[PDB]
């Protein structure tokens, strides 16, 4: 039972970090009125 | 003279109020589909149309925004992404662009009106006004404004929220 | 004319000289978001503020430059890097720049007169004084001056120190 809490720990806490890390890298272009995001990095990051 | 009057007349449904508890606290602006305010200016804006949204809050840039719905798009600025040397408008008289700094002389200038933007000879918006720096006789300005692709701030040293 | 009559009024509150014991040795120009001053004068900066602030010196380039205090931004000259063939302002006359030599005829000039900021007709600074060398009827000035990034330093041949 302490291993699996463990591992769901290790796996909640990488995926928020992921979350977290494409948020930033993402974010700034959903702010500046033209919204220019290039393709490459909306495959990459999942942008709309 | 005419500058000042179109630069009214451009904000004139462009601008809308963020009260809180009833009193004006702050503004936002709308401008390429992006209904853009500081993001620590506190209360809500009078428009129950535009406070069923959802904004994408930063506090690396101070600035949260969110869509403009269909129905006013039509009422919304224009933007410009490049800042040569010399003169640019403000509600409460006139800027100056010197060394990459906005500045406007102290006294006008005061907290409360952070929101409203700052236009340009053309009467495009150029930048979102958050606070200044008084310092002398001239308050620089600490600015949020976008460059060709991203969203920048510019902030003098010793400013302060207005 | 009317560059004369402009840079006296702005050199007025650029300029913040030092004492030796009540005597008169330098001065200090405030020019963009920095105080400086050479590195061979002594003494304290006669103004209050400017008195006790953390300077840096660089003995290579003669010079000693601080960070000027937020609340007199506004009292700050303007620099600039370009420095094309012409004639350029000064406290005492005027000054051309030729083949890399910055001219004045001798006698204009006295020890004590280090770091005088020279301007362009538009008032911009370009350069500081730190010296004379007589070459004939006429003086080159050990100068210190800037390029785009860096600041740099041009000493004429045999020259004296003021």
């Amino acid at each position: 039972v302490g291993m699996s809490l463990l591992a769901l720990i290790s796996i909640f806490a990488s995926c928020y970090m992921l979350v977290a890390a494409r948020s930033k890298c993402l974010t700034p272009y959903a702010l500046t009125p033209g919204a220019a995001v290039p393709w490459t990095l909306g495959i990459l990051c999942c942008a709309p | 003279g005419k500058r000042e009057r179109m630069c009214m007349k451009i904000e004139n449904d462009c601008i809308f109020e963020v009260k809180h508890e009833g009193k004006v606290t702050g503004y936002a602006c709308l401008v390429g589909d992006k209904v853009m305010k500081p993001a620590h200016v506190k209360g809500v804006i009078d428009n129950a149309d535009l406070a069923k949204l959802a904004f994408k809050k930063s506090s690396k840039y101070d600035l949260e925004c969110a869509q403009i719905p269909v129905h006013m798009r039509s009422d919304a600025s224009k933007y410009t992404h490049e800042k040569p040397e010399g003169h640019y408008n403000w509600h409460h008289g006139a800027v100056q662009y010197s060394g990459g700094r906005f500045t406007i002389p102290t006294g006008a200038g005061k907290p409360g009106d952070s929101g409203r933007p700052i236009f340009d000879n053309k009467g495009r918006v150029v930048a979102i006004v958050l606070g200044g720096a008084n310092e002398g006789s001239r308050t620089a300005l600490s600015v949020v404004t976008w460059n060709k692709d991203m969203v920048t701030r510019v902030t003098p040293e010793g400013s302060e929220e207005w």
